[PDB]
C-alpha cells in the first residue's frame, strides 16, 4: 500500500496510489487492479489511511437523498412541479406533498409555486429525484438573492466547522450549488481559490 | 509533388522526423459551455465545448445504464485552403463517429444513466491532424467540465514522407505523403482509443511509426496534464 | 416546406432575478455596473483564423463571434455582370449555448445572416463593383461565414462587428492569366467605411443598449439599427415576440445612433482605420 | 434604373407619394380553414388560413401557459416575375419569423395553454409588401376564426424613391428605390408589431417616413374593420 | 364610466367603453387601464350596467365543467376513450366511469363505445377535459342525426327561454356546438343570421 | 431514403354519418342532392394569378386548386433536343386541410403530380416539340405548379382541370436575338386539346363520380381515368387501401368515360375553345 | 424508334403477344428478414424482406385497430441502363405508395393492432414491370414470414406495341410502346389490388388488354403457389 | 448540421449466450466450429446484377453484399485532369437487419464507404490515370454502389470483397467519336491487383478474425487492416466503443496479414486471376 502524491492538484488518469486500500467507491477515483487514478481535475487528499479526490471542476450537482436543495420551477404538470436542481436529472415535486392532501377538482393554477419560482426542498427519493417540502424553511423563496456556484465548491463555501459560512455571515448554502442570501464577489473568490489558503 | 524530406534530412517546416509541432492549449475558453478548450498543434486549431451530463429529451434514445455521448466534429468553412461547404461532409460524419468512439473508452458514462453528454468540436484552422486536435480538445473540455474520465486522450498522426517515418504531419505531408496514421490513446492506461491509417506502409514501417507515435503521444499527454493543472498550480 | 413556431424558454430566469436586473435601471446602471447606453467590453482579434482570407474574433462581453472570409473566382450573375458576390452565412454553433442543437441554420441564424447581409449591402460599405476581375467573365465571390461561439446576448451586433472586421481583414491575392496565387497578397478587400448594428432592448420602462443574455430573457422586444459613420440608417430590424410603441422606436433610434458614433469610433481603432 | 418620381411629381403607377394602392379584402374564403382571408394591396395578393386552437401533438414542444403560434409565410412559384423555387428560401424563413412575432403581440395566446394555432400564408402574386399583406391576411384570418386578439394588425411599407418619401411601395420602387421600410401595428393600441428597414435613409427621412406609414396604416385599419363587419352589417 | 356603442357589430381591438366597470373577465373583452376593447368579431351587448361581446365567430368549443356535450370517439386507450368534443383539447372518458367498476382482465374491446361512435356526456373535470356518462340520457348515440354548428352559435339555437328550440322542435342541443336530432337548413340559417331579427 | 406507411384517419366520420351519406344512393342521389354520376359545381377562373404566365383557379365544390405556369428558356436535354420541358409540381398546402403539415411534397402530392404529368404528357395534349425556339440549343420549359388551397375531395380531378386550364391560359412572350421580352405576348401555349381526369369512388355497392371529402373517407378505393375528347384513355390510377373487382373497374371506366364527355364540354366552355 | 412487333408477328425478345417472360422465384433468401423472396420476370429482378409484426416505436403513428404497413420500393443505382441516383425519386415514392396500397388489401392487418409490418423491396435489375415484380416479391416475402394474408398477389403489365396488345412488357416496349398497364390482383378473390395505365389506349383495347393481363396473372399466380409449396412438397 | 450519438443495443445478446460463444475459444474454435483465424464460407457471384457494368454478390456466412458498378463519361476535375473518378457508396439496406430504418447513409454506411474507398484508392489497385479517354477533357467515372442485403457481421470485409470483385467484373464499352456504345465491350476495368480488408475483433482475451453478428455484439472493439498481395498495409480502421492495447493492435495486424494471404488467394480464385 503506497500513495504517490502529497496534497496535490490532480487530473484525469493520474496515478494516486498503488496497493489494496479499502476505499469506498468514489466517482472521482478509478481503481484498476490495485492502482488508483483520479477521474477528474481535482485536489488529492489523504484522509487517515484512505484518500480521496476533491473535484475542482463540475457544473452539475449529483442528487443525494435528504439533501436540502434549492431549485427553480421549470414546468407545472397536472399532478406536480418539474424543478431544476442543477443536476443531470430534473427533480419533481408532487403537489400532494406540498398540499398535504389530494389535488382537488380543477384546483390550483400556479398559486403555491409558479414557473420561475425558486423552491427550497429536500430530496425525498433518488436511486429521477423526487422532492419534498415537508420540513420547516422549505418552500417557495419569497425574497432575497439566490446565487449560483459550482456544486463541487459547496463544502468550501460552508467550510469545516462552518468556519467559512461564519466569515461570510457576519460580513443559506444548499448542496445544490445554490445559496439563498457584496456577498456575490466573496463567493466567486472562494470558487476561484478553493484550492488555496 | 513537393520534396517532403529535404537534403539536410529535415522537413518542409524545418522539423526533424521525430519532432512535434508547437502545442498551445487553453481551457475555460467559453462562458456557457460546462467545459471548454482550444487545442493548437502547429497551425491546426480546434475549439471544444462540453454540455452535460443532462437529461436526454429524445427519451427513447437515452440509455438506461449509461450516458449517451453526442459528439460533433465540424470544420468551419474558412479553416481550409479552399472554402469547405458548411453542411457536414462524409469526412466530418466519419470523424465524428471515430472521435465519439475514442471518447466512449475514456468517459465514465455509467455514472450518468439516461443522460446525454454533448461534445461539440469546431476546427478553426485545418493544417493536418484536426480529428486528433479535436479529440484532445474534447478530452480537455470534458476534464474542464468535471466529467469523470478514465484518462485524458493524447494523439498524433505519424506517417511516411519520401520513405521516412515522421511524427505529427503537416498538411503538405498529409496531402503528398505515402502514409498518414492518426493514433490516440489513454496513455496511462496503455489503451488505444483512435487508430486509423490512410495511405500505405509496410508492416515494419507500420510498427516503426506506431512506436514513434507513442513517444509523441507521451509528450502531448504531459502538456495536457500541465495545461489542466496550470490554473490551480 | 418549413414553419415558424413560438419557441420554449431557452433562458427561464427566476422572478427574483428579474427584479435585480432592472432595479438599478433607476440610476441609469445595470447588473454589470454599466450604463443603459453602454456596450459591454469589446475586443476584436483580427486574423484569428489563419487559413481565412480575413477574420475577426469578436468578444463583446461573454458573446463570442468568429467571422472568416474566403474569396473565390466566379462568373458573375448574368444580371449583375459588373459586380462580385457577397454571401453571408451566420451559424449559431451548438458550442454557443446549452440548447443549441447541431443542424442547418435555424430561423434565428438565418435572420441574423440576412440582417447582416443587408446592413453590409445597403450601407454600400462593400462596393461589389470593385470585386470585378474581368467584367462579365470573372469576379470575386466573398464568402463571409460568421460563427457564434458563445451566446452571451446581443449576438447580432457582435456578428456585424465581426463581419465588418473580417472584411476589412480580408487579403486579396494576385490573379494570374485565370488562377489565384496565394503566395502574393496584392491588396485588401476595398471597403468604403465600417458599418455597425446597434441593438436596443425594451425592458420595462427602459431602453437598454447591447442587451446581455439576462436582459434578453426579460426584454419585451429589441430593435436593431445599423449605421454608417455619416449616421445614415442602413438597416433596421425589430425582433422578439413583444411590441413597441411608436415612441419607443423613435427613442431607441435616437439612443442607437448616439451609441453608433462611439461604437464606430472604437471599431475603427480595432481595424486600424 | 427607371425614373421613380416622374416630372409631374407622380409615381410609376400614377400615384402620389402619400397614396395607397387599391385594397381588396375577402373573408371566409376557404371551407376547411377555421378562419381565412385574401388580402390584395395593388398587385400583391396573399391568402391566409387559420387552424386552431388545437392540441399540439409534439407535446414537448407545447407551452404550459400559452398557445404556440405556428406561422408559415410562403410564396407560390408563379407569384413572382421569375419562377421562385417552391422549397422555402431564407427570405421566407425570415419573414415567417418576423410575421409570427408580429402576431405574438396581438393573439391572446394565454387563453389556450398547450395548444397550437396554425397560421398559413401564401403569396399568390408578389408586387412588393407581401410580408405585410400576408401579415394582415393572417390577422383577418385569425379574427375570422374567432381567435381572440388584442387588435387587428395593419401595415404598409414606406420608403424613399429618388429622394422622395413614398407610402406603399411598388415592386419597381422596392427593387430600385433607396429605402423600403415595412411597418405593422396594432393601431388602436399604439403598438408596433413589425418594423424593418432595408436600404438607407437619414434619421429625418426615417421619421418622416414613419409618420406617413402611420397615416396609411390608419386607412388600412379602417378597411380591415369595415371588411370584417361587411358580412354582418 | 361611458359606453361607446349601442348593440353594434364589433371587431378585434374595437373600443367598447371607457371607465372602471366591474366586468367579470371575458375572453371576448380586453381591459387596458380603464378602456375595454373587443378581442373578437362579435356583437356588443349591454347587460344592465355591465356589457359583453357575443362572439359571431369561432369553430371551437371551450370546455366548461358540467356542460352536457356530445363528442365523437377518436381512440380507444387501455383504460378509457379519447373523445373529440370540438374543443382545442381532446376529452377523455374513463372506462371505470362508463362501467361503474374496475376494468377487468382482458375486458372489453369496443363493445360499449367504439371509434366513430358519438357519445352524449357531461364534463366532470376541466381546469384536459375529463368526461362522465353517469347521468341519464348520457351514453353512445344509437340513432338519429348529429348536426354540427359553430359552438359560439349554440345559445341562438336554444334561444332565450328555449324560444328558438321550441320553434325547431314542433317543425338535443349540446354546448359542444353539436345537436343530436329539414332541421339542418333551419340551423344553418340561424348560424348565418344569428345577428338579425 | 424514404418509405410509404399506412396513414392514420385524417377524416374519421361517425358510423351514424356513413349511413346518411349512402342511404339516398338507392335513388341515384347523394348528400348534396346530386346524382352518382354528377360532378359538383365547377368554376374555373383563368388568369387568377396575375404574375403567372398562365393560371386557373378551380373550384370543384369545396375543392379549390390554383395552377400557375412559368415559362423559361432552357437548353433541351441532349436526348430530347427537339422538345421543350414540362415540369409538374402539385402541392397540398397546409391551408387546404387541418392535418396538412407544412413540408416538401408528400407521397400524395407526388402521386398527384405524376398522374397529372402523365395524363398531360401521354394525351399528347401538350406537344413538347412545339416548345422549341432553336432546335438542340434552346427550348421552353413549362413549370406547372398546382397548389391545392382547399381539400374538399377529388383533388386529382380538380388538379387536372386547373392544370389544363393553366396551360391553355399560358402566355408566350417574344424571344429576342437569347432573351424573353415580357412586354410582348407573341402567342399562347399550343395545346392539341383539353384532357380531363375522372375519378370514380367505390362506396359500398355503388360507384360515385367525383367523391366529396365525406365519400372519400368512406370509399373502399377510387380509380381515376383520364380522357381526351376522342375518349382515348390516357391515364388510369387506382388509389386507396381497398381493392376493386375486375367488374368494378370495367364499370367505373364506362361511367368515367360517360362523364368525361360532359366534363370536357364544360371545360371547353370555361377555356373558350 | 425500334420496330416492336416484327414481320413474323413476334416481339423484340422473340415472344408472342400473349407470352410471358421467364419467371424465377426464390424464397428464404435472407437470414435476418422474418420473410424474404427474390422474384425474376425476364431481366427484371427484385428482392424483398419482411420484418414484423413488431411494435411501432413512433407510437403516435401506430393504429389502434390495425398493423401499419411500412413499404419501401427502391431501385439500386445499377439496376438501370444509366445510373439511378440512390436518393429516392418521385417515381419510387409513388410506386411505394401504390405497392403499399396493393398490400393493404391482402395483409390481415387487423390481426396485429398498433404493430408495424415492414416490407422492403429492392429492384436489382430493372427491365420493365419492376413495381409488379417488387409487389409479388413482397407478397411472397409476407407469406414466407408467416404473416396472414387474404391471398397472394400476382401481377403483369399489359400494353400496346405498334397497335398490338401484348402481355408482360420489355423495357423496349415500356419505353417505346403506346401503352403500359400494370395490373395486380388477388386472383382467387377476383380483386384488383394495383391498377395503373400509362400511355394511351382506346376503351376496347383497354378491355382486351385487361382480359389478357388476367390470363398472365393466373399463370404467375400458379407459379407463386408452386414456389411457396416447393420447400415443403 | 449533424452529430454522432452513442447507439442503443441493436443485438442485445443474453448473458448466458455470451459465455457459449467464447467458451470454445480455449480450443481455438468458435460457435460455428471455425478457428479464431478463419473466415466464414465465402461465395462471390460475379455479374449477379445484369444491368450493372460489373457486379459481385458476396456471401460471407450470413453477410450478403451486392456491389455494382456504373461507368459514365465525365470531364475530369480541373485539378485531377489526367485521372478518372471513383465514387464509393455503401448502403446498409433496411432489408439487411431488423433495426435498419430506410434513409440516407448513416455514419456506419458512410464510414464503410470511406474505408472501402481509401483501401481501393490507397492500394493503387485502381489506377485512375488509366480511366482517361481524352486527357483534360473526358474520363471515366466509376460509380461503385455497395448494397448490404443481409447483416450477418463483418460487413466491412464483405464490402471490400464485393467492391474489388465488382470492379474486376466491370465491363468497359467502346467510346465513339463523345458517346458510349454499349453493344461493344472493348475492355475490362484495369486493376493492378485485388485488395482485401481483414477485420479482427477483440473479444475477452481473444482476437477473432471475421466476427459474426454474435461476436460483434460482444466484442470490445475491432480493427480492420487492408492488404494488397505484397502485404503492404493499405488502410487501417479501429472501430467500436472500446479501446485496444498497443499489443492487441500489434497482434491483430500480425493475425490480419496472415489471414490476408489466404483471403487474397481465395479472392483471386473467385475473380479468375
Ligand atoms: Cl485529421
Ligand atoms: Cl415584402
Ligand atoms: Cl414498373
Ligand atoms: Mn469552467
Ligand atoms: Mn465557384
Ligand atoms: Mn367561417
Ligand atoms: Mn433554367
Ligand atoms: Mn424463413
Ligand atoms: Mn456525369
Amino acid at each position: 500500500k503506497i500513495v504517490l502524491q502529497p496534497r496535490s492538484i490532480v487530473v484525469p488518469g493520474e496515478l494516486l496510489a498503488e496497493g489494496e486500500f479499502q476505499i469506498p467507491w468514489s466517482p472521482y477515483i478509478l481503481k484498476i487492479n490495485s492502482k488508483y487514478y483520479s477521474t477528474v481535475v481535482g485536489l488529492f487528499d489523504v484522509k487517515d489511511t484512505q484518500f480521496e479526490v476533491i473535484p475542482l471542476e463540475g457544473s452539475f450537482y449529483y442528487p443525494k437523498i435528504n439533501d436540502i436543495v434549492i431549485g427553480l420551477v421549470e414546468d407545472v404538470e397536472i399532478y406536480g412541479w418539474v424543478v431544476d436542481i442543477k443536476a443531470p436529472y430534473k427533480a419533481y415535486l408532487p403537489a400532494s406533498n406540498l398540499l398535504g392532501r389530494s389535488i382537488n377538482v380543477g384546483e390550483d393554477l400556479r398559486r403555491y409555486l409558479d414557473v420561475g419560482d425558486y423552491v427550497i426542498a429536500r430530496i425525498e427519493n433518488f436511486d429521477d429525484p423526487v422532492l419534498s417540502v415537508k420540513g420547516k424553511d422549505l418552500g417557495r423563496v419569497s425574497n432575497g438573492i439566490v446565487i449560483d456556484i459550482m456544486p463541487v465548491k459547496v463544502p468550501r463555501v460552508i467550510g469545516k466547522n462552518k468556519s467559512m459560512y461564519e466569515t461570510l455571515t457576519s460580513k443559506f448554502v444548499a448542496n445544490n450549488g445554490r445559496i439563498w442570501a457584496i456577498l456575490i464577489e466573496a463567493i466567486r473568490k472562494i470558487e476561484n481559490e478553493s484550492h488555496i489558503k | 509533388r513537393p520534396k517532403l524530406i529535404l537534403d539536410d534530412g529535415k522537413r518542409t517546416d524545418g522539423r526533424k522526423p521525430d519532432e512535434l509541432r508547437s502545442i498551445k492549449i487553453e481551457l475555460g475558453v467559453l462562458k456557457n459551455a460546462d467545459g471548454s478548450a482550444i487545442f493548437e498543434m502547429g497551425n491546426t486549431k480546434a475549439i471544444a465545448a462540453v454540455y452535460g451530463p443532462k437529461e436526454m429529451h429524445p427519451r427513447h434514445l437515452s440509455l438506461p445504464d449509461r450516458a449517451v455521448l453526442r459528439v460533433r466534429y465540424h470544420m468551419t468553412p474558412f479553416s481550409t485552403d479552399e472554402r469547405k461547404n458548411p453542411a457536414p461532409s462524409r469526412r466530418e460524419i466519419e470523424l465524428s463517429k471515430v472521435i465519439r468512439e475514442a471518447l466512449e473508452s475514456a468517459v465514465l458514462v455509467e455514472l450518468f444513466p439516461r443522460t446525454a453528454i454533448d461534445v461539440f468540436t469546431e476546427i478553426l484552422q485545418a493544417d493536418a491532424g484536426s480529428r486528433l486536435v479535436s479529440l484532445m480538445a474534447a478530452s480537455l473540455a470534458l476534464a474542464d467540465a468535471g466529467i469523470p474520465m478514465r484518462d485524458l486522450i493524447a494523439g498524433v498522426a505519424v506517417g511516411k514522407a519520401d520513405g521516412v517515418i515522421i511524427l505529427d504531419l503537416n498538411e503538405t505531408e498529409a496531402m503528398w505523403g505515402e502514409a498518414d496514421m492518426p493514433i490516440a490513446m489513454m496513455p496511462s492506461l496503455n489503451q488505444v482509443t483512435l487508430f486509423q491509417l490512410n495511405g500505405s506502409m509496410t508492416p515494419d514501417e507500420f510498427r516503426q511509426a506506431f512506436d514513434l507515435a507513442v513517444k509523441g503521444i507521451n509528450i502531448i499527454y504531459n502538456l495536457e496534464r500541465e495545461a489542466l493543472k496550470s490554473k490551480y498550480v | 416546406g418549413h414553419m415558424s413556431s413560438t419557441p420554449s424558454n431557452q433562458n427561464i430566469i427566476p422572478i427574483i432575478k428579474k427584479e435585480s436586473i432592472v432595479s438599478l435601471f433607476e440610476k441609469g446602471i445595470r447588473q454589470d455596473g454599466r450604463k443603459l447606453t453602454d456596450y459591454r467590453p469589446l475586443s476584436i482579434t483580427l486574423d484569428y483564423a489563419k487559413k481565412a482570407d480575413g477574420s475577426a474574433l469578436v468578444k463583446l462581453g461573454t458573446t463570442m463571434v468568429l467571422a472568416g472570409t474566403k474569396l473565390e473566382i466566379d462568373k458573375p450573375y448574368e444580371d449583375t455582370p459588373n459586380q462580385g458576390n457577397l454571401i453571408v452565412n451566420v451559424e449559431l454553433l451548438p458550442l454557443a449555448y446549452e440548447t443549441f442543437e447541431p443542424g442547418p441554420p435555424d430561423e434565428n441564424a438565418i435572420e441574423l445572416a440576412r440582417v447582416v447581409d443587408r446592413s453590409l449591402r445597403d450601407s454600400k460599405a462593400l462596393d461589389l463593383t470593385k470585386l470585378v476581375i474581368e467584367p462579365g467573365k470573372s469576379v470575386w465571390t466573398v464568402w463571409l461565414d460568421v460563427y457564434v461561439l458563445d451566446y452571451g446576448g446581443n449576438v447580432l451586433d457582435a456578428c456585424t462587428l465581426a463581419s465588418v472586421a473580417a472584411l476589412y481583414n480580408t487579403k486579396v491575392y494576385k490573379v494570374e492569366q485565370i488562377s489565384v496565387n496565394k503566395n502574393e497578397v496584392v491588396g485588401k478587400l476595398p471597403l468604403n467605411y465600417p458599418v455597425v448594428t446597434i441593438s436596443v432592448a425594451k425592458v420595462d420602462k427602459y431602453l437598454v443598449v447591447d442587451p446581455d443574455l439576462d436582459e434578453e430573457s426579460i426584454m419585451d422586444a429589441k430593435i436593431s439599427f445599423s449605421y454608417t459613420p455619416d449616421l445614415k440608417i442602413v438597416g433596421i430590424q425589430k425582433s422578439g415576440k413583444g411590441s413597441m410603441s411608436l415612441q419607443d422606436i423613435d427613442q431607441a433610434e435616437n439612443t442607437a445612433r448616439s451609441t453608433a458614433v462611439k461604437l464606430l469610433e472604437e471599431l475603427k481603432k480595432h481595424l486600424g482605420i
